């Protein structure tokens, strides 16, 4: 759309972050578009387009060659793209799908230039490191923080029964000061765990390894044009034992028959994935396990806690016991479409799309024994199979006219989707030899569970769309959809979206000529309308399940129907029955998502400054929610309402100047920023009590941004007695404990004494494309920053505190070395407890801080050897290259971690540093 | 356009019209018993141990105060916030039991009994079950939403309140449900599970016996005790209704508490955890899965106090020793005790779950507190660590049923309301305590050797049956209750009964104080502390309907 | 009034690898063709199911195992085998004639 | 390229079969017809009650 919010991205960039996701070589490039990755190989991400779009799924819809699907991008091949587009107001997004509600990416992949055939070889491998680590006690520093925990609630420091005896006594002004420390040799009596010195996070990190290869190849005949790529990915991660690959193959092709009249083709890749992940939790356990506990015990065993250690699992065993839990994953993507022109102007055209993909792997379960760390002696397997198949078909009519200024496009047209999904898995336990050679079902002599179940849906979409041009200055355009899904009844299943968009290319006006130093201004607005229907396929109804309860729980809780009513105590099938999970709602209807949009390109000084900007105001209505019950309501009370509105408003800019320079310098920049508002309108009663959204279920997040949070005030430290007793009553409050704010100003500090102290928007984000070429070299940096947001740290309640925590002893923080003391009153970090008496995890200012970064997400230098070398081994193009991703970190002094962007338990984002090549005939 | 947005349909349920079939009406059933094994979790079982930490029996026990934070805010009375996740939680979970409870009676309630003869016996059973968790809610909280229209649609339900009734109509509103479930219920049950006739009657009269010491002022203070209430604790524990069911005392107290003698004679009522029976790792009793000691690794939750385990010691004639009991430690060399101690508290040195083998000590072995919480576990819901029953799934749990009603629990209630009614038959409710304190005498079975090996001086001894004041007679059926129920999550819901808990509680909080560091900053506040807040989130969605408890700020 | 069902499922992945040199003359009346090579082949396969008993309604949109209240069986197992081979293949024609 | 559809309702009841099929082959010449690309490639969906 010429009328349209359209950011336009220069793929040409993409393949130089070597991303085997290219949504994930996007990060920052376009405003509004915010994308967000840890550092799991597979490079999968999150993509939110203008704010916060619903209260359902906020991800986008991208259409590849015509084909709508919802989710992927790091399963297919990145490196047969050839153009992309985001949509990110209403008006350009909707006539894409009936799902363009959180807006649309359209991809082409590589066809076949006419009379053309070349082919490109792209080559590239990397190691992986670990940056940014998180600082934490050693086996020594363990001991001094213990003492002074001890010591500072005036209990003999001499009593902690683990292995520390300590020679301390009092200096001159009566504080008390250690002198020396001794560690026994072995954690328990029997002496099967010695002492450690174990540096955790080095002991589950290593050097990875990114590898990647590309071929593709094409070819132009004036009647035809065909494409073929293969491509290969490989990146072991820098957690261990964590790994991803693809094989990938793509096949495009077109006939033009009869007179160019009649064209058929076909667009089709084919993908194998494969992976094994990261276990939920081994960043919290590395952080949490001492120093003291070896990786290995006496006897060659894995090491584990025992006597008065805590209750942690030992990292590397974890990673280790989880290597072979792989699975593979094929898609197959494509479509085939017909194309018809029976005369000048008018054509014709259907296209069914194909989407499908299946994904097998086996999950082990072996026994674990580190130190008291056990599971009984529990061997398991668990053989799952899932299958997602989706299909896509449509109808197109349009007609083209040029009356000698007037211009015109019209099309009409239908769609039809579907998805059906289907899993199952086979389960079997106890395995005498305990390898995946031999831990497959038929082989387990214990207990044996079945599950599985299947689902879908279905779209039916008409639409048409009208374009109209005056004398190449005035431009508007009309989209009109009606939308039905089968996740509706009869009564609402369908709604109606319309769109409206005007352009008005104001320097082809001819009073605007007299300048010439400004070569296109074109304001353009929009209005226009989206459905949403994201929601549970089963969302319509009131469901009862058998709910038998043969499914892993955790500490009970399985909410299972059976019951040994007969008092057998068991051994035989016991009698079940059903259990309501969701009330039903026979009047949901369509969520409506309304956007405005306004914004003006730019052309100066022959077409060297360019750019655009962007202002949208952005309203979703009749949010689809789904509702908690009342608390009365009980089981599966829940149901999906419309009930709920929420805004999103914002700017956005882009900007790029080209130019070349006469000592042989070309330099090419080009930015971009943006900020949005987002604020929830309304809610539901029931979910505004409940936090889901927002303000932690103690104040209700309508009025205030989505994910905002409500907390105490920590108002410093209480630093002499003086203090406590001239504040509110608050309890467990003493010196060097933290001052909570008394808002209410009732003197007594209580449930009452919150308020809203966090925002996740930040005030603007904005990146940056700086590109030199000199003398055959050329250099890329692109800079990313977010500035002015607030994060929530977890990691501070490990860091700052002895006993931020459910359970004592575990692994701290470095700098709760530095914690404030009579011996050292110059610092914010509370005094060394062993009882939250203060409880100093209430959510309060102590753990919001300022997460704003700049980032060098990439840096590459490449020397491509001149044209008259290489063309005489017949390359049009040899190129080598090397570059660096997220080589460096600007952050807050106020931030207390390590990644502001990854500031808790995410898998780490590593540095990367790349060599490859491109070569081509 | 049509038929195509139709095909697809919810696959593996069954849809809301079509729960209401008669095919149906006894999975129903079933299933409003099964909440009962499997809705509770780690912190929140269905026999409220977790929330009898506020009793003088038992510390939280865990790795420390903030292991469950909220929970020791409970044990000591400070720091609780209305806003708490427990609190929460468990009203979310009792009244998650009772939509079983009503979506079976909706059932129940349509079908035609010439062609289901047993359509008032299933509806009474579901009644009962509906009055077993308002009535744990009535304890937990006082003043509660009374759910017991089964008719009652989705939406009515915004409109309810925790004071639609008085606290009086909401106490009988419980005694209706159990009251029908008398009335309606077979006199024996083929099938364990199902509660019998005797069962509703015991239940009838603990919630008679609960309504009887009456609140009918804006606080929690006893406001005179009601004695046609009592009255009634009386009738519906009539021995000749109790004998019709066959209930009674096993000869042995240990027998209520040990895997072999599930659903014996004592056991008038309990939830019929199994093994081996088709669900992932058994239909255990998770939520006793915290209070297993160290040496099975985790977790050492609900451990007894040194309060409780004085109070097994007993004078030179075997009668407690009402006045100086908590002034020494039990010492086993030199001190009369209690058999029902060594059924109740292990203890270092002697045997856990009676297993010579598995000798507890004042180890890492043991106890996980390095003595915060002390050296004692809780045996009553804990098995023979060799025992078939013994599985670890997420936790050690085990299929040991829980009992909610003892036939103990019985007679006990019945010596409770003579005493408070004088009316002459004081030298009955004594003759019932004899009862059990005899039992309890005899109950030396699993630990008959204990004089010779350990040195224990067993000594108990029924009370001569004399014309007694009704004060003194309260003060010895207390101490019953105090040795025969301890470690079942009653006590604390005692003393809430008799107006006694600031008292009593405040009181233990100093006196040990001196064993247990946790008591040091702990204080009860009196009108207030007697029941747990209404959730904060509750209040706060019920849009002014509901009322929060007195003692507790407009928040 | 035995119901049941069983999920099952099965993948069966071969892969073949080849590599071929050929030469070819012509020399007045001789003709002539060589060709060695070398082929890699690979088989995997697995198979596995889940087997559930005991269902409230009859229907193929209910019948699947998560809705079972009865009895369960897991079943499965993979194999595979592998493929080395060296070849060399000569062609020779005389003046057209003799092969 | 090619694509294709089979469908057959056997002669005892409640016996059916289908298939749908999808070919695409090609090849490049590139350099002096010295360097040659090729593939072929079929994609079959089947599906049957016995
Ligand atoms: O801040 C309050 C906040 O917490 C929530 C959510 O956690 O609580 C409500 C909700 O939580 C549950 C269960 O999820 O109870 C949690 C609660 O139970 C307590 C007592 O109240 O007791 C827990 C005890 O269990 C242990 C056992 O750990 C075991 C031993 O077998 O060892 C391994 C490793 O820990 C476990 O897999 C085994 O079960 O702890 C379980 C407990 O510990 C936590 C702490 O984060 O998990 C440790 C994990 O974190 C890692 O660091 C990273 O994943 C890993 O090392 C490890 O897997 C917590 O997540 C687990 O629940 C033992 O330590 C304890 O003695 C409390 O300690 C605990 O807080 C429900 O019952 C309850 O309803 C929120 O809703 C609320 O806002
Ligand atoms: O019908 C299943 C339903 O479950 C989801 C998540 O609720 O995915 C199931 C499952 O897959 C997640 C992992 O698979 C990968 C591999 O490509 O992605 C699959 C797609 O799922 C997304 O998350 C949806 O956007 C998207 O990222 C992928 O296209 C990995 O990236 C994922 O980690 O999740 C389970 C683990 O939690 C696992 O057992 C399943 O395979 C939905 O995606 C799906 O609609
Ligand atoms: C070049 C790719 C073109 C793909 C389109 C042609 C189809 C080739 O085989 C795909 C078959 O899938 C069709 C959808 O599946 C039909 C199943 O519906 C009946 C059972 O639910
Ligand atoms: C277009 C380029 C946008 C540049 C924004 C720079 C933001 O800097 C914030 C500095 O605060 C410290
Ligand atoms: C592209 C030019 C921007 C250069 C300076 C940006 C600084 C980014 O760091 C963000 C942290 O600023 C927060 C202040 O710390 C307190
Ligand atoms: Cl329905
Ligand atoms: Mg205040
Ligand atoms: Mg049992």
């Amino acid at each position: 759309d010429l009328t349209g919010a359209v950011s336009v991205v220069k793929v040409d960039e993409i393949q130089k972050q070597g991303e085997n996701n290219p949504v994930k070589a996007l990060q920052g490039r376009v405003p509004g578009m915010n994308i967000t990755a840890d550092g799991n190989p597979s490079g999968s991400a999150t993509v939110r387009i203008r704010g916060i779009g619903t209260l359902n799924n906020n991800d986008p819809l991208y259409i590849i060659d015509g084909v709508p699907t919802k989710a992927g991008m790091h399963e297919l091949n990145g490196n047969d793209i050839e153009s992309i587009q985001v949509l990110k107001d209403a008006a350009s997004a909707s006539i894409y799908g009936s799902r363009a509600a959180n807006g649309v990416i359209i991809i082409t992949t590589k066809q076949g230039k006419k009379g053309q055939i070349k082919i490109n070889f792209d080559a590239s491998v990397s190691a992986s490191m670990y940056q940014s680590k998180m600082n934490v006690l050693n086996t020594e520093q363990y001991g001094r923080a213990m003492w002074q925990a001890y010591v500072n609630d005036g209990e003999n420091p001499n009593g902690n029964a683990l292995g520390y005896a300590y020679n301390w006594g009092y200096n001159a002004d009566g504080n008390p000061v250690l002198y020396g420390m001794t560690l026994s040799k072995y954690l328990d009596s029997k002496n099967t765990m010695p002492v450690a010195d174990t540096d955790w996070f080095d002991e589950i990190t290593r050097t990875g390894v990114i590898q990647q290869y590309n071929l593709s190849v094409s070819n132009g005949s004036e009647k035809g044009s065909s494409f073929f790529s293969l491509g290969y990915y490989k990146n072991l991660g820098v957690i261990k034992d964590t790994d991803f690959d693809r094989f990938s193959a793509r096949m495009n092709s077109d006939y033009k028959l009869i007179d160019d009249i009649l064209t058929i083709g076909q667009h089709f890749t084919l993908n194998r994935t494969s992976e094994v992940q990261a276990p939920g939790g081994i960043i919290e356990t590395a952080l949490d396990i001492p120093s003291a506990i070896p990786v290995y015990a006496s006897d060659g065993s894995w090491g584990g806690p025992v006597g008065g250690w805590p209750d942690r699992r030992n990292p590397r065993a974890v990673l280790e016991y989880n290597k072979d839990n792989r699975y593979t994953y094929w898609r197959m993507f494509g479509d085939a479409y017909v194309n018809l022109t029976p005369f000048k102007g008018f054509n014709l055209r259907s296209t069914f799309g194909l989407d499908y993909a299946n994904k097998q792997a086996r999950y082990f379960t072996y026994p674990y024994q580190e130190g008291t760390q056990t599971n009984n002696g529990k061997s398991a397997v668990e053989a799952k199979q899932e299958h997602w198949t989706k299909w896509m078909w449509n109808a197109i009519a349009t007609y083209q006219l040029e009356v000698g200024k007037h211009r015109g496009d019209v099309m009409i047209g239908m769609e039809l989707n579907r998805e059906d999904d289907s899993h199952f898995s086979g389960y079997k336990e106890d395995f005498s030899i305990l390898t995946p050679d031999y831990m497959w079902p038929d082989a387990g002599s214990g207990t044996a569970q079945a599950y599985g179940a299947g689902e879908g849906y279905s779209l039916v979409s008409f639409f048409g769309k009208m374009n109209y041009s005056y004398a190449d200055r005035y431009l508007l355009s009309l989209t009109l959809r009606r939308d039905g899904s089968s996740r509706f009844g009869k009564n609402h299943r369908y709604a109606t979206f319309p769109s409206v968009s005007l352009g008005w290319r104001i320097t082809q006006e001819n009073f605007m000529k007299e300048l010439t130093w400004l070569d296109d201004l074109k304001l353009r607005a929009s209005w226009g309308q989206t459905g949403n229907q994201e929601i549970s396929n089963l969302a319509r109804y009131t469901i009862y399940a058998p709910n038998y309860g043969t499914t892993d729980s955790f500490g009970g809780q399985s909410y299972g129907t059976a019951y040994d009513i007969t008092g057998s105590n068991g051994g035989g099938v016991l009698p079940s029955g059903f259990k309501r999970n969701q009330i039903g709602n026979d009047n949901i209807k369509w969520e409506t998502t309304t956007q405005t949009n306004v914004g003006i390109d730019f052309s100066l000084f022959k077409q060297s400054l360019y750019g655009s900007l962007e202002y949208y105001y952005k309203k979703a209505t009749d949010i689809l929610t789904e509702m908690a019950g009342v608390g009365v309501l009980g089981e599966g009370g829940s149901r999906w309402i419309n009930s709920g509105a929420m805004k999103n408003q914002g700017f956005e800019f882009n900007l790029g100047y080209r130019n070349k320079t006469a000592f042989g310098l070309t330099y090419d920049l080009n930015g971009n920023i943006s900020t949005y508002r987002n604020e929830i309108l309304e809610l539901p009663e029931t979910v505004a009590a409940n936090g889901k959204f927002g303000g932690n279920g103690v104040k209700s997040v309508v009025g205030h941004t989505y994910g905002a949070q409500v907390g105490y005030i920590a108002d410093g430290i209480f630093k002499s007695q003086d203090e406590v007793d001239n504040h509110a009553t608050q309890e467990g409050a003493a010196v060097g404990r933290i001052r909570y704010r008394d808002i209410d100003h009732n003197g007594v500090i209580d449930e009452r004494d919150q308020n809203w102290i966090y925002d996740p928007t930040p005030s603007f984000s904005y990146g940056l494309n700086i590109y030199l070429e000199y003398k055959n070299f050329d250099l890329t940096m692109f800079w990313q920053g977010v500035q002015g947001v607030d994060i929530i740290s977890d990691v501070k309640k490990k860091s700052d505190f002895w006993s931020a925590s459910n359970v004592g002893f575990l692994n701290k923080g470095t700098r709760l070395l530095n914690a404030w003391s009579p011996t050292n009153p110059n610092s914010d970090i509370p005094a060394l407890t062993r009882s939250d008496t203060n409880n100093e995890q209430r959510v309060s200012t102590y753990f919001v801080e300022n997460g704003s970064f700049l980032k060098l997400r990439n840096i590459q230098l490449g020397y491509t050897v001149p044209a008259v070398i290489s063309k005489k081994m017949r390359m049009d193009r040899l190129r080598f290259y090397c570059s660096a991703q997220n080589l460096l970190t600007i952050k807050s002094k106020n931030f207390t971690g390590e990644d502001p962007e990854n500031p808790n338990f995410s898998y780490p984002i590593p540095v990367n540093i790349t060599f490859g090549l491109n070569i081509g005939f | 356009c049509d038929d195509f947005l139709d095909r697809q349909v919810p696959q593996g349920i069954v849809t809301g019209d079509q729960i209401a079939s008669p095919e149906y009406v006894d999975n129903l059933v079933i299933s409003a018993y099964a909440i009962w094994a499997t809705g509770d979790d780690i912190n929140s079982s269905f026999s409220l141990w977790n929330y009898d930490v506020r009793s003088d029996d038992c510390y939280k026990g865990g790795s420390g105060t903030e292991d469950g934070g909220v929970f020791n805010a409970l044990e000591i009375s400070k720091g609780i916030n209305t806003t708490d996740w427990n609190i929460n939680d468990i009203w979310k979970r009792l009244y998650q039991c009772i939509t079983r409870a009503n979506t079976a009676l909706q059932s129940l309630d349509q079908m035609d009994e010439k062609t289901y003869p047993l359509k008032n016996q299933r509806i009474a059973e579901m009644r009962f079950l509906r009055g077993h968790a308002h009535f744990m809610l009535k304890q937990l909280f006082k003043k509660i939403v009374i759910v017991n229209d089964e008719n009652m649609e989705p939406d009515a339900y915004n409109e309810l309140s925790n004071t639609t009734y008085t606290n009086d109509e909401q106490w009988q509103k419980i005694a209706d449900d159990f009251q029908f479930a008398y009335d309606n219920l077979p006199e024996v049950q083929i099938e364990k599970g199902r509660p019998a006739q005797a069962a509703a009657a015991a239940y009838l009269a603990k919630t008679y016996l609960y309504k009887a010491y009456r609140q009918d002022g804006a606080d929690n203070a006893l406001t005179g005790i009601n004695e046609e209430d009592l009255k009634q604790v009386v009738k519906y524990t009539d021995p000749l209704i109790m004998a019709k069911g066959g209930y009674g005392l096993e000869t042995d107290y240990s027998m209520n508490f040990l895997p072999q003698y599930e659903n014996g004679a004592e056991s008038v009522w309990a939830i019929q955890y199994s093994i081996n029976d088709g669900t992932y790792n058994g239909n255990l009793n998770w939520g006793m899965g915290l209070t297993t000691p160290q040496i099975l690794g985790c977790c050492d939750f609900h451990k007894p106090s040194q309060n409780l385990v004085n109070a097994f010691k007993t004078d030179s004639q075997g009668k407690p020793l009402f006045s100086t009991y908590d002034n020494e430690n039990y010492e086993v060399a030199t001190d009369n005790v209690d058999p029902r101690l060594f059924h109740t508290v292990g203890m270092p040195g002697f045997p856990y779950k009676y297993n010579e083998g598995y000798i507890i000590q004042k180890n890492d072995d043991w106890s996980r507190s390095k003595g915060l919480y002390g050296y004692y576990v809780s045996l009553k819901e804990n098995v023979d660590p060799d025992c078939d029953c013994l599985k670890k799934g997420s936790y050690w749990a085990s299929s040991l049923n829980h009992i909610v009603i003892r036939y103990a629990d019985v007679l006990l209630m019945r010596a409770e309301a003579l005493i408070q009614l004088n009316d002459g038959r004081i030298t009955d409710a004594i003759s019932l305590i004899n009862e059990v304190r005899s039992r309890a005498a005899g109950s030396t079975m699993l630990i008959f050797n204990y004089k010779e090996d350990y040195g224990v001086n067993f000594k108990v001894t029924p009370y001569d049956l004399k014309a007694y004041a009704q004060d003194e007679a309260m003060k010895m059926l207390k101490w019953e209750r105090r040795v025969e129920f301890g470690m079942e999550s009653s006590r604390f819901f005692d003393l809430v009964r008799w107006g006694e808990a600031k008292d009593v509680i405040n009181a233990y909080y100093v006196t040990e104080a001196s064993r247990c560091s946790i008591y040091k900053n702990a204080g009860f506040t009196e009108n207030k502390n007697e029941y747990l807040p209404v959730p904060f989130e509750q209040i706060s969605a019920s849009n002014g309907n509901y009322t929060q408890n007195f003692g507790w700020a407009a928040a």
